[PDB]
RNA sequence: CUGCGAAGGUGUGCUGUGAGGCAUGCUGGAGGUAUCAGAAGUGCGAAUGCUGACAUAAGUAACGAUAAAGCGGGUGAAAAGCCCGCUCGCCGGAAGACCAAGGGUUCCUGUCCAACGUUAAUCGGGGCAGGGUGAGUCGACCCCUAAGGCGAGGCCGAAAGGCGUA
RNA sequence: UGAUAUGAACCGUUAUAACCGGCGAUUUCCGAAUGGGGAAACCCAGUGUGUUUCGACACACUAUCAUUAACUGAAUCCAUAGGUUAAUGAGGCGAACCGGGGGAACUGAAACAUCUAAGUACCCCGAGGAAAAGAAAUCAACCGAGAUUCCCCCAGUAGCGGCGAGCGAACGGGGAGCAGCCCAGAGCCUGAAUCAGUGUGUGUGUUAGUGGAAGCGUCUGGAAAGGCGCGCGAUACAGGGUGACAGCCCCGUACACAAAAAUGCACAUGCUGUGAGCUCGAUGAGUAGGGCGGGAGGUAUCCUGUCUGAAUAUGGGGGGACCAUCCUCCAAGGCUAAAUACUCCUGACUGACCGAUAGUGAACCAGUACCGUGAGGGAAAGGCGAAAAGAACCCCGGCGAGGGGAGUGAAAAAG
């Protein structure tokens, strides 16, 4: 999903960016460190998603 | 350590032109350790 | 633009098992393909205390060069070269010698 | 305002060790790595927001903090 | 010419006065060569020629209290000195301990260990990895002041600077 | 889903995988580092605005030198210097060649040191993408030629030097090149041509590519590209990888083709700006000569410290001086395509130069290990197999190393 949030407004897209970091990013890192994260591909997927959301914020906001 | 840096350190080399030439020669030779530090 | 793909019926041209048909399982970036049931190699599997303890002798498949196999025509019962042609803007593969689409 | 993203940056990672496990199971405290400065107030605020939990107190090269939770804990 | 086995290397045999070449066995398993020519970083016994190659010398530091040692047990290729149990001899208003100043990962856990041309070490502070320093009321820093030091004017001195107030 | 380097967890299958190319956002600390300082990857900045938390958060600007503009303004009325603010530009690093400002030794001689080496090695500043030079105060003593540089003849000549070793020309001829203008200042007549900058359209080209014919079988052999017998194709047998030496198992070459965006090389068109003919002046309005000192030395020609003052197509200067005969030639502002020079980086092509003590120092995780305060110099070390399935189980030993069986492979005198 790349264009799904391309038509979202700043407020709502800023919110999901907040949720991506708060959940599924902090929690995953704790699980990986503690060793209960059986599947590691989530960390890759969430990190790319955060970057994808973040670039849209910069592309939309300002320029 | 203090005397070594103040005699052959990066800032000492760049202060005078000849030291600047020394850094240029090191860069051209591609030495990993440009100077002492 | 690769002649051999994931699911292809191929026949060996050269090697200890020339002439036997098979289906390609996967293709390596080094111009090598793995086809099951022909290039059997007896590998002495060192035992490990991990979750898997197969040990003994395993019958694995050894990759072979792409040029050593050709797509089986399945109609003339012989190996045949394959080329590419553009149809309705989609690139497709086709045999030779009464060439027909795959 | 930049307090927000500052709280998102003071935490670095959680610390795993038998002392850490013993503290968690006995005293209900979690030990985690924090930023170099990571003043106690910032650590407390960050734990509140990100883990939505309540902390009794926080007492702190790298810096580690023993965050103490109340009776109610989640992770 | 060429997998019924190339070249190189190791033997034998034949030919020419001499440099050598042709035909094979063994080893080896991937390309090689003649005749008529041309192109030279082409052949080695020494220049104190250059780098390894039979050789006359083996990797682990504390020898400087006239208070006291010896016996047993465990570990170890090694035990007069470490650890555990049974005694004696010093200190004991400190040869205890807790602070300031000074010193700033040495104090806490598992290890380079069957040893070159015969190397035979009584110390578990070594080089290379993992942890601990947790604070409202321990203390300092934060607030006010003297001496010392510094500091827009004025006072002393033709300026500046010094003394000196905020 | 880089490689070393297997596996597991994920993504993609009738058009958002990866990889390659182009257009953007983002780009901390250290290094020309611009706020300051120091011992380069260390600490410490100031001001203004928003921040759901009035203990906050984030970002831009700010150095010096030069130019322009604005404000203030002396000493000494005005002017001027210095100071403040804003915009633009300059600074550093990395080959070769060329230009400007300066400047050696060794190697050479029977000792008149100068002459040679040498306008060299090395060092300093700036510009261009070739630079310098580049349309005659020049050659030819009155046949002619007409910008500069480089290469090939005249020529190891004519000259020059204790005429000793050395160094080292012009004119003429034969080629490539063969396209020059403006300012010492003007009267009259203008959307009058061409050239420049900024856009669009067409054609072509550069930075990922597509389509792309053509040998089956047999003997020796574990395995076939070569041998024997039998074809097709040849605009294509160019090269490399491809189980033994491959046109026709493949990946490719020749021929025919492609452009969302960016960029480069020719035209047309729209806007702005610079600009032709017919004529009249001047020939650099403090620019010489002469006097004094130094270099290329009593001295031809060139450049200048200070103190005066006339000209220049009308008129002023040169190698066989003669009414300063005649012909030619116009002397102190820039710009000037191209031929000639140079290869640190890319792609293609070339090879009787080289094949691991060779070639560059490095065919390789070598600009390394190691030595030194720093600068500088600068190692050793290439190849198992088609596929590494790399070694189940058992014996000796120390739950090693090493060696002896079995199993895999054509081969274990490949472990």
């Amino acid at each position: 999903m790349k264009a799904k949030e391309l038509r979202e407004k700043s407020v709502e897209e800023l919110n999901t960016e907040l949720l991506n970091l708060l959940r599924e990013q902090f929690n995953l890192r704790m699980q990986a460190a503690s060793g209960q994260l059986q599947q590691s591909h989530l960390l890759k997927q969430v990190r790319r998603d955060v970057a994808r959301v973040k670039t849209l914020l910069n592309e939309k906001a300002g320029a | 350590v203090l005397k070594r840096n103040r005699s052959h350190g990066f800032r000492a080399r760049m202060a005078t032109k000849n030291g600047r030439q020394v850094l240029a020669r090191r860069r051209a030779k591609g030495r990993a350790r440009l100077t002492v530090s | 633009a690769a002649k051999i793909r994931r699911d292809d019926e191929v026949i060996v041209l050269t090697g200890k098992d020339k002439g036997k048909r098979g289906k390609v399982k996967n293709v390596l970036s080094s111009g090598k393909v793995i086809v099951e049931g022909i290039n059997l190699v007896k590998k002495h599997q060192k035992p490990v205390p991990a979750l898997n303890q197969p040990g003994g002798i395993v019958e694995k498949e050894a990759a072979i060069q792409v040029s050593n196999v050709a797509i089986f025509n399945a109609a003339t019962g012989k190996a045949d070269r394959v080329g590419f042609r553009f149809e309705d803007g989609k690139k497709v593969r086709f045999f030779k010698s009464n060439s027909e689409t795959i | 305002m930049i307090r927000e993203e500052r709280l998102l940056k003071v935490l670095r990672a959680p610390h795993v060790s038998e002392k850490a496990s013993t503290a968690m199971e006995k005293s209900n405290t979690i030990v985690l790595k924090v930023a170099k400065d990571a003043t106690k107030a910032e650590i407390k605020a960050a734990v509140q927001k990100l883990f939505e939990v309540e902390v009794e107190v926080v007492n702190t090269d790298w810096k580690k903090a023993y965050v103490t939770l109340k009776e109610g804990q989640n992770l």
